[PDB]
DNA sequence: CGCGCGCCGCAGACTGTCT
DNA sequence: AGACAGTCTGCGGCGCGA
């Protein structure tokens, strides 16, 4: 409840009072705010570097939103699918390998009573996709290193892991499969599945020959079973976010109202100021460190092009609730001797810092967050 | 053909025994002392008749059969031991040849180059670079010919795998070019597995009939030190005895040398550049440190020349010697999921740990406020925190978009300004301040700066600290822990402040009650319960459970910081060691052709082995001592990396048959206390509780014990194995500490009224007292143990202490019994293993388990083979002392488990991740009795 | 010609050689683009983002959904982007002059008789006082061009052109000159409050901004590029006797390429999987060129990785086990050099910089 | 209990600074 | 030249196993 109210006012779930936790599950949202954008973009990059970059045999792809006579598409495993031909060349036939895609799909919403939506009120979800062929005989073998790196994914960044959870389920078909779920307020919503379609697929989609679609998982030449795992960000995102936010403890006397988000997804890493002092040989400098951290790669919020100042203590709740790694300010003092103060999220205390070298010192924040 | 029982289940038909010594017709005694405080009633229950040919007897008679198994195991060993003895050493080159390979020194020095050392015997060493560990890095050896060294391709620099295959130094010839001892190697050295580890064909699946000598395990079994003996030893450099100081010594070789050789003391290197050095300084200093190796090795052919002979009197049977030899062959085969396996387990154990750890630095992020109110001082929990600072010590409208913003650069070169800025200014501190504004105790938490392994946050704060308490931890009512001087109460064994804050979390003075509300900043606190033995960690798990004990933030919090902490306690200890072992990976021609033949025989997979590097006598009852693999955990779900020993996985076409002796050492006892009684099986009480008792009746050990509590799986059986060992008053009252915790002169009362297993002045034992064998053993200065003979140790024998560290002295009988016991089982099932062809003469060494890497076409047949050791081995046991007959009951293994892998059960899988199924491991269904139907040779079935 | 030929043989095209063609590459009516395109795609995307959104402060992210909800598949981001314009003007504090940018998918009609085309751009629409909305343009025109240039070959072939079409006083519109002749690759246009107080009717009180006081009414710009047309653009640039392909350094898929030469040992493999980790952990991608079939040829595979636009090509032998040298071959001067393990990182980063800043 | 092998936290004493 | 950072280094405390 609480917590809506706060996205909404520093621009995080969306636009407007219609978000609600069905809206907000289904998707049907009318769009998730610049800060929720940043969030979504920092979290596919993550997944992108722990399914697609750090593996040699994962590839990208894309599928195509609609598919020829077409309506849309629900998921991105029919894509996937299709270039497994064309891609079993690149990987010269090393059959066990994968084809992983972030992107939208499209799911029919039901609001049911009145106003009958039926095909009508089709909601969006970002979903990250994973097909990886598989030799047959290791099926199970990778199904369970897929389950384990993607919990393990999933508990990083997780302020509270614990409520990150897995559970095992089996197909209509008897298919084997791991879907994992996160502990909201209300209750486990889930976030992400994998399946084992057993290279029924293949064969369907490619009925005239199998000597096609031959790969190689060793001295033998086997059709591969496919492993799907399909994880929507946008519920991870307020999985995140939830989990962020403190519960809803004992003699706890404590107000901060911080959204304390993962250095790594963070929206925005550290904000820029202005101390009291003289306008102007100030505005410099913290145009020059901010080209610098553009540089650099890190989001800064500039900060100082706003003149109320809040009083100096109302813009360190505004940043704490906008998630924000560090407040940077620029005083009067800085032109004496180079050093900025620096609130930083999470233990509100003052520290002097030379602005030289801020360079190394937000880097090394930012990489060694991801490791313990 | 008949029972043959006596009253007792005896074992059926005697075939190398033979038939005399019917009865010495003392049964009375025996009878009216089990007719006491009732036991003698008993169902004996029969059980299946056994009948076996057993392997012809060479000796013709047992203990002189197994004195000829063992002669003809040792001849060819102890032959090149004698060979050594002799004095024809050459004084040490004077300059060392710097060369790959095995080279060569005979007389004045010269260098020659040998593809292996041809000798019969020799004294090796290994020194070992500890940057890329696993190479040998450089060794030398000394025959009575020449010396001789070897290098490690030092000549040429390149960069190395990891595998360590060629990387061991050869030392076995080829058979086709052998002496005519002939084939038969013997190896000493001092911590001499060490140097085996390094050795190339000690890999091999195949045997390699060499054998290994250890200085310490001679050393130990002479002369050692035990617990505090040791220590008081480290600490003199007891009471009112401490003549074992001129006779004994530590196992290190400086002191080893010091006490038998007495010569000059040896000298190490204040470089050790093998431990704290680069390989490079090794290369610039190569004669240095060589010729401290080959001082060292010369050591310890000086100590082991004046070992032998005081070695062989002390244990002048032959099997002991075979035994020590045998016991240093272990191979411990593993293959590729060896490596999955370790890093799984590293990464589960930085998953939980990073959990517990995220769980602890938001807490103390949380605390971290409370310092601008000043709201710490009126805190219950954090008021006793220093909290302290130290200064750092030094609309104007749109305007359009502009153009020609090539001069940014010039705002760029303003922030270099800043840079100058450094220069100019700041060197009143120039060594960076480790965070100035964050309190004192929030300072301390945060890893420096300058770390290369640095992380955001308190990432020093872990369970177990001074700190994490008081952040989140509470008991009862009474909120502080002040641990000044004391913890805040608890555990097992016994032995300003704002009063606002005590009133608020309500819900000479002395105390109304004794839990509750703390009161006053006096740290006396009344003494209650254990004061400075507390940790708060781990003994209040079970006493968390309810209203007691309570976290900060929720009531599932603590609970899981205890439960992750027990977890990971277990890789935490133990992961240097465990991920720190020695796998050489057989290549492809290594393997025999059986491997490669066989089915399931994973291509593109490692092989290899891990020697466990195994003291074979560390221990003064000369029991094997190895930090990881004889004590490691069994299979666990929670505990992390448990499943250790379930990755010793046999290779494909292959094996692992063994057993477990059945309690070894409460049968040891109870057959030595009834010889000493009388000459029947189950004449004492106490051997009738061990042999023919059943759970279900009262005729088990622990369940006839009186059972204050009534706990019979719990509390009566910690009390017998107390009782036994120690026999500690302490112990005693620790039965009052579990249960009934009142009235403790009542509780003294009981204990002194319990005569059970124990003994009055009228010295020795009265009715079931087994220990008077025991102490009769452990005071006579003559070869103690019963069973072939071997002396305790000069340190610890009579007339050097009168009576002081009794409980090690009689326990060491028990405990080395047991190690001639294994002895015995190696030397049967060596014999076994030669006389009948049945490949896989390898074994694994484990304490009160043996463990043998067979052929699966052998599987059964090699069970069958330790089967017939089990007899053999417990009819020596009856073959000396009075008892010349055995029980059927202990006749043979409960059962002889079969399997692929190295575990306690095979019908049990680790589930330490929950995926046992990772890895292609069935069960072993194991054989017990049913085994007989075939026989030992293999043209049958 | 032969560039779709090399294209689709490299992965860099999805689909058939027939089916690809020319006129189906210009509409979204293509299968897709290999996962070579995927890549490129996803750098040029990057690279817009830094020179558009971060670096011009006011600039922030904006979501738009792929359909309109009542009464259908967006055509562009535009009108996407002017539904939350209300909500981000409280977010910069009511002042005026500030951006919405978005990269996305927008599908069109092309004349199953008709098909649907979809193909991902990149538009933003900055709100700007009336006033200064043709000097906006000016400038926005500018880096727009200098954007479109700085990894041209050939910049000459990028080119601008004034449209000043009916509905809107002025506009500029940007073109690449393929082979057959000249193609739109990114649309400027200024529009008043036309299609802005339409969608908020009623009193402007609200969606007005603050410039120099007096909350002067905004005036939109609204700049679109086709970033599947630039990429088409992009590799027709980079071919020109040899089948080389030079992609730029910042927009090339794959930036080296790991192999061996003889396998002596399988330690290759080892010191090749620790170079490919410290490699990805900076940040660079490179193609597993080693672990390949008993290494068919080398000079095949220096064709190869040119046509895969590949800057250097890094071969490991026997040699690099004695000392870190190995051999590095540059895509565009064909030379190939000695080079220690321990540089290789470093250089390369140097090297992208380099490319980045000139 | 009686031993075997490990680890990790905290108060004191050297240098080793530095201004 | 007169105060405060690093290392060891000695204490107490785990844990774990036949």
């Amino acid at each position: 409840a609480l917590l809506e109210i706060c996205q909404r006012r520093h621009f995080l779930s969306g636009s407007k009072q219609q978000l609600s936790r069905d809206s907000l599950l289904s998707g049907c949202h009318p769009g998730f705010g610049p800060l929720g954008v940043e969030l979504r973009k920092n979290l596919a990059a993550e997944w992108w570097t722990s399914v697609v970059v750090f593996r040699e045999q994962v590839f990208p792809v894309d599928a195509l939103h609609h598919k020829p006579g077409g309506k849309l598409r629900e998921n991105l495993l029919h894509g996937a699918l299709e270039h497994y031909v064309n891609c079993l060349d690149l990987v010269n036939k090393r059959l066990p390998y994968g084809l992983a895609q972030i992107g939208v799909c499209f799911h029919p919403v039901f609001d049911t009573k009145q106003i009958r939506n039926g095909v009508k009120s089709i909601g969006e979800k970002t979903e990250a996709s994973l097909v990886w062929f598989t030799p047959p005989r290791t099926s199970n073998q990778w199904l369970d290193f897929w389950l384990r790196h993607r919990l393990q994914w999933w508990r990083k960044f997780a302020m509270s892991p614990s409520n990150f959870s897995s559970s095992d389920c089996q197909d209509e078909e008897g298919r084997k499969g791991n879907k994992l779920y996160y502990n909201f307020p209300w209750g486990k919503e889930l976030i992400e599945t994998l399946w084992n379609l057993g290279d029924h697929e293949l064969l369907h989609m490619y009925p005239g020959n199998v000597s096609k679609l031959h790969g190689r998982d060793g001295r033998k030449n086997v059709v591969p079973c496919v492993l799907s795992v399909n994880g929507d960000l946008d519920r991870g995102m307020l999985a995140y976010l939830y989990d962020s936010f403190q519960l809803t403890t004992r003699k706890k006397n404590l107000h901060r109202k911080v959204l304390k988000l993962h250095p790594c997804l963070a929206p925005i890493k550290v904000a820029l100021d202005v101390g009291r002092g003289p306008t102007l040989e100030l505005r410099q400098v913290c145009q020059g460190l901010f080209n610098e951290l553009l540089e650099n790669g890190i989001s800064v919020w500039p900060g100082y092009l706003e003149t109320m100042q809040s009083s100096l203590e109302q813009l360190y709740s505004k940043y704490d609730e906008m998630s924000i790694l560090f407040t940077v300010l620029v005083t009067e003092t800085t032109l004496e001797n180079g050093l900025i103060h620096l609130r930083s999220r999470d233990t509100t205390m003052k520290e002097m810092m030379h602005i030289s070298k801020l360079k190394d010192f937000l880097i090394k924040y930012i990489s060694s967050a991801k490791n313990v | 053909l008949d029972i043959q029982m006596l009253s007792r289940g005896l074992h059926e038909q005697i075939f190398g025994q033979g038939g005399e010594m019917p009865g010495e017709a003392a049964v009375r005694r025996s009878v009216e002392h089990l007719q006491k405080h009732g036991l003698w009633g008993q169902p004996a229950v029969p059980l299946p008749d056994v009948e076996l040919r057993l392997p012809p007897l060479y000796g013709d008679n047992l203990d002189q059969h197994f004195r000829l198994l063992a002669q003809k195991q040792s001849l060819p060993y102890l032959e090149a031991a004698n060979l050594l003895l002799q004095a024809q050493l050459p004084p040490k080159p004077p300059a060392w040849a710097w060369a790959e390979g095995w080279t060569r020194y005979g007389p004045e020095g010269e260098a020659v180059p040998v593809a292996i050392p041809e000798e019969r015997a020799l004294v090796f060493d290994v020194e070992v670079c500890l940057a890329e560990g696993t190479c040998p890095t450089l060794a030398v050896a000394i025959s009575p010919s020449a010396w001789y060294s070897w290098c490690s391709q030092r000549l040429v620099e390149e960069r190395y795998s990891w595998t360590s295959q060629l990387s061991p130094a050869d030392l076995i010839p080829l058979e086709v070019p052998t002496g005519a001892d002939w084939q038969e190697q013997l190896v000493v050295g001092h911590n001499v597995s060490f140097d085996r580890a390094h050795i190339r064909e000690q890999y091999l699946i195949q045997g390699s009939r060499m054998r290994f000598l250890d200085t310490m395990s001679m050393h130990m079994a002479i002369s050692g030190l035990s617990s505090f003996q040791r220590s008081l030893w480290i600490a003199a450099k007891a009471i009112s005895s401490w003549d074992w100081l001129d006779i004994s010594s530590v196992n290190s070789l400086a002191e080893v040398h010091r006490l038998y050789v007495g010569g000059p003391p040896l000298e190490k290197e204040p470089r050790e550049l093998f431990v704290k050095g680069t390989m490079k300084d090794i290369r610039e200093n190569f004669q240095d440190l060589m010729q401290y190796c080959a001082q060292d090795v010369w050591a310890t052919h000086e100590v082991f020349q004046q070992q032998l002979p005081l070695f062989l009197e002390r244990c002048p049977h032959p099997v002991t010697l075979a035994g020590m030899l045998e016991m240093g062959v272990s191979y411990l085969p593993v293959n590729q999921n060896w490596e999955r396996y370790l890093a799984e387990a590293q990464g589960t154990y930085e998953e939980l740990q990073r959990e517990m750890k995220k769980s602890l630095m938001d807490l103390a992020n949380d605390a971290c406020q409370l310092l601008s109110g000043e709201r710490y001082k009126e805190d219950p929990w954090l008021w006793d925190l220093e909290w302290d600072l130290q200064e750092f010590k030094q609309d104007q409208e749109d305007l359009g978009p502009c153009s020609e913003e090539e001069e940014f650069q010039q705002d760029v070169m303003a922030r270099a300004c800043l840079q100058k800025l450094k220069g100019t200014t700041e060197l009143l501190p120039k060594r960076p301040q480790h965070l100035p504004g964050h309190p004192g105790w929030y300072r301390k938490l945060c890893p420096r700066l300058d770390d290369p392994a640095w992380t955001p946050g308190p990432s020093l704060l872990s369970l177990q600290m001074r700190v994490t308490p008081k952040l989140m931890a509470l008991t009862w009512d009474g909120f502080p822990l002040h641990y000044s001087e004391r913890h805040g109460w608890g555990y097992l064994v016994p032995g300003v402040c704002p009063y606002r804050a005590i009133e608020s979390l309500y819900r000479p003075y002395n105390d109304v009650d004794i839990p509750g509300c703390w009161f006053f900043k006096l740290p006396h606190k009344d003494g209650n319960s254990c004061n400075v033995g507390s940790p708060f960690a781990k003994d209040f798990l079970p006493k968390m459970e309810d209203g007691t004990l309570q976290a900060g933030p929720g009531g599932a919090s603590g609970p899981r910081a205890l439960e992750i902490n027990k977890m990971i306690s277990f890789w935490r200890n133990a992961h240097k060691r465990i991920s720190s072992q020695m796998v050489v990976w057989l290549p492809r021609s290594a393997l025999p052709r059986a491997v490669i033949r066989h089915p399931d025989y994973d291509e593109e997979g490692l092989y290899g082995a891990i020697l466990p590097q195994v003291v074979t006598a560390g221990t003064i009852t000369r029991r094997a001592v190895e930090p990881t693999w004889l004590t490691a955990s069994n299979a666990r779900p929670d505990r992390v990396g448990s499943e250790l020993k379930a990755m010793v996985q046999a290779p494909p076409g292959y094996t692992l048959v063994g057993a477990d002796v059945d309690s070894q050492e409460l049968w040891i006892a109870a057959v030595l206390g009834d010889a000493h009684f009388a000459g029947m099986h189950g004449c004492t009480a106490f051997g009738w509780m061990t042999l023919q008792g059943r759970k279900s009746r009262g005729t088990d050990l622990h369940s006839k014990t009186a059972t204050t509590v009534g706990i019979s799986r719990e509390h009566a059986k910690i009390f017998n194995y107390g009782r036994i060992y120690g026999a500690g008053q302490p112990f005693a009252e620790r039965l009052l500490m579990q249960f009934n915790h009142r009235l403790t002169q009542q509780e003294a009362a009981e204990k002194a009224q319990q005569m059970y297993a124990a003994t009055k002045g009228l010295k020795g034992g009265t009715e079931s007292e087994m220990f008077n064998k025991l102490e009769s053993i452990a005071t006579s200065d003559i070869p103690r143990t019963p069973v072939l003979g071997c002396c305790i140790s000069r340190a610890l024998e009579p007339s050097a202490v009168q009576e002081e560290f009794m409980t090690s002295r009689v326990n060491w009988v028990v405990q080395s019994s047991a190690v001639d016991y294994l002895h015995l089982m190696l030397v049967a099932m060596k014999w076994l293993f030669e006389e009948f062809a049945i490949d896989g003469r390898f074994c694994i060494s484990i304490h009160d388990e043996v463990r043998y890497l067979v052929r699966e076409e052998d599987r059964y047949r090699a069970a069958l083979a330790l089967q017939i050791t089990n007899l053999l081995t417990r009819c020596m046991f009856a073959y000396k002392l009075g008892l010349n007959d055995l029980p059927q009951s202990v006749a043979f293994f409960s059962a002889v488990d079969i399997d692929r892998c190295l575990r306690k059960e095979v019908t049990m899988d680790c589930k330490t991740p929950s995926n046992p199924t990772g890895m292609e491991r069935r069960y072993g269904i194991p054989q017990g009795e049913a085994l007989d139907i075939y026989q030992i040779i293999e043209l049958t079935k």
